[PDB]
């Protein structure tokens, strides 16, 4: 796969009952109940959707479990829910502007479902007859398609023949035609005709001949989001600026039609909304203008749920020179509700080590674990956490397979943490470039 | 100009490259009479015609040229 | 049905010849700005004056937006308003002058009527028909084309142009389609296929739109409603042409430019000649500006200017700071953060505070609108809890009290669901509170 | 012959069986500490399973922070990727600095693919097409000096070979897995149609016209995402004159990614495809603006970060793009408790003689006893860097005078020449116009 | 070739060193300052030997003390077909390259790959060409007798050779060289025929000369990115080459290094006035000068104790430390009355000024008074109004008239702080009234 073991990744899903209440160590949370219980309520407020442009803050200290609040409401968001889950520093660019960065960023995060019916004919080709008339206005054709079990004579359009002289099919490609839609597609050569031509080439593909039914029924669900819509809608060509990202600075006419026209489809029945969620993690380095922007864009009807994540404390406010609490001025925090996280005590450093040590498959002794509790308790978690690892080679460097106190021991001595750096750089300060530019580099005075 | 010596595929590729047929027919016109050729004596149909006449208009007779 | 922070206001409310009353329309309180922007509305409905500037200012948590929303909604959808935010004139592509003026013709509208005189439906026949005496050198030289159409109710035949079976060859116009032929410039389009005509092939790719409506010819007056931007934009940029430039830019990223005044000129005169003929109609709008602080002086000199043209509409600024340095400098108190300049030359309406009665009423209104059933001490404890934190505040935590009455299987908002959300949730005060009394980087 | 730039007597950690640093091996003289912490480092790396982990290693300037990084990178081998970076390159004027980071994280993780290339090679002896206007295949006869061979060919490759202009006797080149058709030129055996003609002439191929080749291929990932992410579109094979309009870096969205992931996932399960995870080195960090700093949280988060090894020589200083910010080696305290510091040891002076003997071994020069102990002393007295750059001048002075040996005078006479810093400050100071 | 009027360094022809790398007191241009001239030979043999790269080697001294014509001096005893990139502090500071990719394409200009090839011409003179024409262009017969002073032959012409012959107009007379592999036919001009002009070639027509091709690793860099052809190496848009490239180019040079296709050349990197670089530049040079692939940088400058840019602190010679410390440094010194007045009568023997002796020593008094600079600039105007009244050599009132009427720095500064409020300080006052 393409997934390695992250930072949390043993977060499944928020841990809570049918009632809200959440348990103490379920789906990979363990601790944090009051803020458990919160999330579970603008969980219940997102997948009821009948409410737009509310605004939550998750405050605490750092490596407390912001972000990890964050991934659990987006694993226990379900599919199909666009989570749109973006830093404080992406919005600044060169050629975007801010207050259209964010415009972008919220219609990433709210999505269009759209129902539809497929009749698919899979088949290799055997023969193409073309009959042609005398006047020559109209044309007929005669399809030998087939698969491993049965083959049909199809009958065709002319415009069927002028879609299939375009990317010409060669009597042994495989094919796939629509009824309701005339989708044409070729989708490669046959594996029974390998052995032909005794050179590929370089715009063709060998695929498996199709087997069991050749005509098929399927309904597929889209979820297109309205940035989409925004991108398709303002060029010719727009799916390269969906996969470049140079769609630069869509006007606003277009979105109001396409905002009355999705107010039209969802009156007519064709169409559904589907409401979701817009994080921003590291809320705090924003400017004023994104502040003014973010508390104007919030009072619209296509508009997420937008949950912020910070963790300054009373501090400058980026593009004003005054101090406010957690780097956001006093009319951002007027509409808003907090969510306050508590640090750890030792019993779920404890319980969160294990997890982490578990997820990681790393067997621990329990003195090793009360050693490496002990250590997150001085220390910061994060720290403890990067130990497990590190002990888990230096354990397996010895032909040893569970983690001992001595290897813990060991990679405590190996690697620092912030404490002990600090106090060895102020007392070994004039081998050190400090903030005027002065270093003794010589070891003799 | 780029020259490199003791090779003719460079020769040709940048020959290829300078004078495209598809873009230098694109950037000009068929003769008229050679039209008629094309679609009367020869069977060939309009749509199968290269794309020709693609060349923005000057502004006057007079801009038309640097002399 | 989506609620979102506003909606529960329909219009000012305001009586006929007269004043508002105290609450109508989803208002409660404010009875001054209410009849103050009655009065801008009857003027903007009046249509005769240009660049007119309303400065509503006061507190946070007041009404300003819903006051700007208000107009807009006793306005109609008929007359153009362009909301913006002042941060929105920031662009990394054009110079935030050219956006301001953009903004400024977005704002005026113009309504044109046409008559279209049309024959459209089924094709019966298609026959160019041969002249008596054909030329040497040619082939099938053609004195007529004679076609044949069906539609409900209604068969005519034609007799046309030689000159149309051209465009009939171009456009792959074959027997049993839907063709749309106007009447001064021919051009035949092929609308679709009949849908008698749907199922004699297996597979197909054609689109099958029926037999149209009425007549085969109806001459049919439309009336269409665009911006002085629309016309600006569109005369601008080229049209449909067979140059590579004009198909290599429409295949490009749609780079703003620097539209000239001599464009705007000429605009302006064909739409005056136009209007003096008697077509078409204008319609001047509002442009609102919330958070007009955002602004730089350098936009504001540019407003200054501005607002002294000919054709600018009514604009709106809203903002609630108070003594306040102007942006771009560093030495300029003002009031509200907008220079003297642009403040003399502006009518502020100033807007109030409210009490706890109008409290209660706001938040018996949104919970009534957010389909919320409250009890009678639970309102009387939210309208405390409005009056001791902020009316935001108390009006957010009504969708987690609803959503903890419904985890108890209830229908109906307790004391203790709003005791529970008040725990749940915090504030700004008591947060700053947790701040400050904390040293953990908190 | 051989090029020595301030490093290459570097050829790994010089660790044991049981990861315990030997004193001088490898190139490493001194340094227990540092070195099994980078072998333990080296181990997780190659343990194949973490995404996300960092390093950070802190000293003073001129104690070995780079060479442990450059031994990091040649223990692991050339197979793993290794991307060196400094902290000024994160600044573009064509896209912003989180584009760039993010491109300098995807292009450490890296895929082995397993390829077969299959080529024909000869004089072209016959070129027959033959139909059902539109050809249906074309049998081409190839003949080198161990045989001929025919082939029957598709149109598509028949296109390209009218397109190259190829007739018959002209020796061509086919690529049977991609259909690339490439033409030598006419044979020698045509050279004498003409007293003069235009056309090259070569001869036949000496081997068989098939051969048959396995080849192993290395992409990254931001490889893959420059492919699919080409504004303009597709380019030609040749192509020695540009595109007109001017192709520059983009914002690559996130759905890209998404979707080159999908492709890389199921490439993967069936076996063709294989991962390789690497590192991305950092070096001058405290060069980081504020804004890097707190996108660099988020990036190493990700499922698919690969290991980051950062460096830095400062103290307490003000962090970049802040006021009163002072924090530790430049790093904001953020960042630091996602850290893992490894400290760095200043040397003596017996250390700083074998270190000084090493680089006079790898660049070929032979020192007098009483020479490197001068040496010795200077490095000591002003700097190591210093007394290693004054080796090469003194070697120029003793080659001089017809001396493959170095002399104290040789020395002293480079001393006399060139200044260390100290000195340059002292001419400084006592100085009347600008020095 | 390498048109050229007068240059401010043009005497300098080369470092006057005999073979024991000692500084003669005059040669070759460049007169004093011996210490620094024998650590530039040994630097130009650094170069040469080619065995060591990345070092890094500053020049530092005060202003107009030899530094840039020391540079030009090693510029110029380096000889021809050795990368030498000249740039300036300033130069770096772009709009469409960053200042890190600005600094790369200046490292990546310096080191080359040296190429020999061999390629067969006909270089000829043209006695007769006879051309068969048919009605309608088909088949075309051509014969070619071509002759040099030492043989005579003809030639049977396919139609390919007919093509590029009537392309190209070629007639009797001429002398041609023909490239037979790639078709190209270049007219050398006319012989000696009076009935432009070149001698007739002797020797085999069918020569095999062998050329040999010095190509910059930046070349390469710029031809291997697909995204952009040749001609940015000539327009100047090559726009932030990946390093992706780099790496396969490094690589590929090191596998024709082994297989003896190439040969490497070092170059030089000066870069003038290098106290003009911000902070970002320095950390990138801290790290790019440890590259295999790295010359060797010669940075001049002239200031003391200044302030780094991009910092707040100050800083010898406006250099961060940790550059300082990867770097020698050569120390130039001021010049006494002897030598400059060897220099002033070597740039009087320049620009072909003859002058008396008293006019010489006021020359050298009025520049061991004021600047060097003054006195190398008045000794062309001298010269001028010595041309005004009509006679060749300057005398000691033609000195004397020319520094009456042009000014120098301390005299100007005299009488503006004399005359200060007749101009605009630095709180924009002035007074432009004569009266009250
Ligand atoms: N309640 C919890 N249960 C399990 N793990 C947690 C919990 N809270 C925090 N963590 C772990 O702590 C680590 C760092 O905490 P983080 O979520 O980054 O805090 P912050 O976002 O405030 O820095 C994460 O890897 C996460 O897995
Ligand atoms: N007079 C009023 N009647 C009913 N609701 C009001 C009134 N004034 C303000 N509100 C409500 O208060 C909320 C915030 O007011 P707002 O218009 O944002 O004030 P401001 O624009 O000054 O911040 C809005 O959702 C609006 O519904
Ligand atoms: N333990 C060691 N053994 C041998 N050489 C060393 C050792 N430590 C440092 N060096 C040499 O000293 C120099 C220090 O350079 P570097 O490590 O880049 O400086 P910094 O640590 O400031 O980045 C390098 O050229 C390296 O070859
Ligand atoms: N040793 C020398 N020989 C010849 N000319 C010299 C010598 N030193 C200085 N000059 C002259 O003095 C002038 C100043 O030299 P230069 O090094 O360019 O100034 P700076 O030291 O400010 O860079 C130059 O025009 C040069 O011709």
């Amino acid at each position: 796969s393409l997934s390695l073991i992250a930072a949390h990744s043993h977060i499944t899903g928020l841990g809570l009952d049918e009632n809200l209440q959440p348990r103490p160590t379920s789906e990979g949370m363990v601790g944090q109940l009051q803020a458990r219980r919160a999330a579970g309520v603008i969980l219940k407020m997102v997948q009821n959707g009948t409410i737009a442009g509310r605004a939550v803050l998750v405050a605490g200290p750092p490596s407390t479990g912001k972000t990890a609040l964050a991934m659990g409401v987006s694993q226990s968001l379900g599919k199909d829910v666009p989570f749109t889950a973006i830093a404080g520093s992406e919005i600044f660019s060169l050629e975007l502007s801010k207050t259209e960065a964010l415009t972008q960023a919220f219609r990433k995060s709210i999505g269009i479902k759209i129902k539809e019916e497929t009749e698919l004919i899979e088949g290799e080709v055997v023969e193409i007859q073309i009959d042609r008339s005398i006047t020559g206005g109209h044309k007929q054709g005669k399809l030998t398609i087939k698969t491993t079990d049965m083959e049909t004579i199809y009958e065709l359009g002319n415009k069927m023949i002028d879609g299939l002289t375009k990317e010409k099919v060669l009597a042994g490609d495989v094919i796939s035609i629509d009824k309701a839609s005339g989708k044409i597609t070729k989708l490669g050569r046959s594996f029974a005709r390998s052995r032909d031509y005794d050179a590929m080439g370089a715009d063709t593909r060998f695929v498996q001949c199709p087997e069991g039914e050749l005509q098929k029924r399927k309904t597929v669900v889209h979820t297109v989001s309205l940035h989409e819509i925004d991108v398709i809608n303002s060029r010719t060509q727009g799916f390269l600026a969906l996969f470049t990202g140079d769609t630069g600075e869509i006007r606003s006419e277009v979105r109001d039609q396409i905002n009355t026209k999705v107010a039209e489809w969802k009156e007519e029945g064709k169409a559904e909304i589907v409401p979701g969620v817009l994080f921003i993690d590291e809320v705090h380095m924003l400017d004023i203008e994104c502040f003014s922007f973010i508390n104007r864009a919030l009072e619209d009807e296509f508009a997420p749920i937008v949950m912020m994540a910070t963790n300054r404390g009373v501090s400058k406010t980026r593009g004003t020179n005054y101090k406010s609490p957690h780097g956001l001025p006093l009319d951002l925090l007027d509409r808003s509700i907090i969510i306050t996280t508590k640090s750890y005590n030792e019993q779920e450093i404890k319980t969160i080590l294990s997890i982490r040590a578990q997820e990681e498959e790393v067997e621990l002794s329990s003195d090793a674990l009360d050693l490496l509790t002990k250590t997150g308790v001085e220390t910061s978690l994060r720290y403890s956490s990067n130990l497990i690892s590190v002990a888990q080679q230096i354990a397996m460097k010895r032909k040893n397979n569970t983690v001992e106190v001595e290897d813990v021991k060991r990679a405590y001595l190996l690697f620092l943490d912030s404490a002990r750096s600090v106090k060895y750089v102020q007392e070994n300060e004039s081998q050190y470039i400090d903030d005027q530019g002065n270093v003794q580099i010589s070891i003799a005075k | 100009t780029i020259e490199v010596l003791g090779s003719s595929h460079v020769t040709n590729s940048i020959n290829n490259e300078l004078f495209d047929p598809l873009i230098s027919q694109a950037l000009s016109d068929i003769p008229a009479i050679t039209q008629y050729n094309m679609h009367v004596k020869k069977g060939i149909p309009v749509e199968d015609f290269p794309k020709t006449g693609l060349f923005p208009e000057p502004l006057n007779k007079n801009f038309s040229s640097n002399i | 049905t989506r609620t979102a922070a506003h909606t529960h206001i329909k219009g000012l409310g305001l009586d006929e010849s007269g004043v508002a009353k105290r609450v109508e329309g989803g208002f409660v309180g404010q009875i001054e700005a209410r009849e103050a922007c009655g009065v801008i509305v009857d003027l903007i409905k009046a249509k005769k004056m240009s660049g007119r500037a309303i400065l509503l200012a006061g507190g946070p948590s007041t009404g300003k937006t819903a006051l700007a929303l208000a107009i807009s909604q006793e306005l109609g959808p008929k007359v153009p308003f362009c909301p913006l935010v002042g941060s929105e004139l920031y662009s990394v592509e054009v110079k935030k002058t050219e956006t301001l003026m953009e903004n400024f013709r977005r704002a005026i509208g113009l309504r044109i009527k046409e008559t279209k005189e049309v024959y459209e439906g089924e094709v019966t026949e298609l026959t160019p028909e041969d002249a008596e005496n054909p030329l040497g050198g040619y082939g099938k030289t053609i004195s007529h084309v004679i076609v044949g159409l069906k539609s409900a109710k209604g068969t005519k035949t034609l007799r046309l142009d030689p000159t149309i079976y051209e465009s009939i060859q171009r456009e792959k116009v074959s027997i049993g389609d839907v063709i749309y032929i106007e009447a001064n410039t021919g051009a035949v389009k092929r609308v679709g296929r009949s849908d008698a005509y749907a199922t004699e092939f297996d597979l197909e790719t054609e689109e099958y739109v029926p037999l149209p409506k009425g007549e085969v010819h109806k001459k049919k007056e439309i009336v269409q409603d665009v911006t002085l931007h629309d016309l600006d934009v569109a005369n601008a940029r080229p049209q449909g042409g067979q140059d590579v430039i004009s198909m290599m830019g429409q295949l490009l990223k749609p780079k703003k430019t620097e539209i000239t005044e001599k464009l705007r000129q000429e605009v302006n005169k064909v739409v005056a000649k136009y209007i003096d003929q008697g077509v078409a109609e204008l319609i001047p709008g509002v442009l609102f500006i919330d958070e007009v602080n955002m602004l730089d002086i350098e936009i504001f000199t540019y407003l200054n200017k501005a607002l002294e043209s000919n054709i600018a509409p009514v604009v709106v600024l809203a903002s609630n700071r108070g003594m306040t340095t102007v942006r771009g400098t560093e030495d300029v108190i003002s009031p509200h953060g907008v220079p003297p300049d642009l403040i003399d030359r502006l009518l502020i309406v100033r807007t109030l505070p409210y009490d706890k009665d109008e409290i209660r009423t706001i938040i018996e209104r949104r919970a009534t609108v957010e389909r919320l059933q409250v009890e009678s001490s639970a309102l009387d404890l939210l309208a405390t809890m409005g009056t001791e934190t902020s009316l935001r505040y108390a009006l957010q935590l009504l969708a987690p009290c609803g959503i903890l009455a419904q985890t108890s299987n209830r229908k109906e908002i307790v004391v203790n669901d709003v005791n529970e959300a008040k725990l749940l949730f915090l504030d700004a005060k008591r947060s700053t509170k947790i701040l400050e009394t904390s040293a953990n980087y908190l």
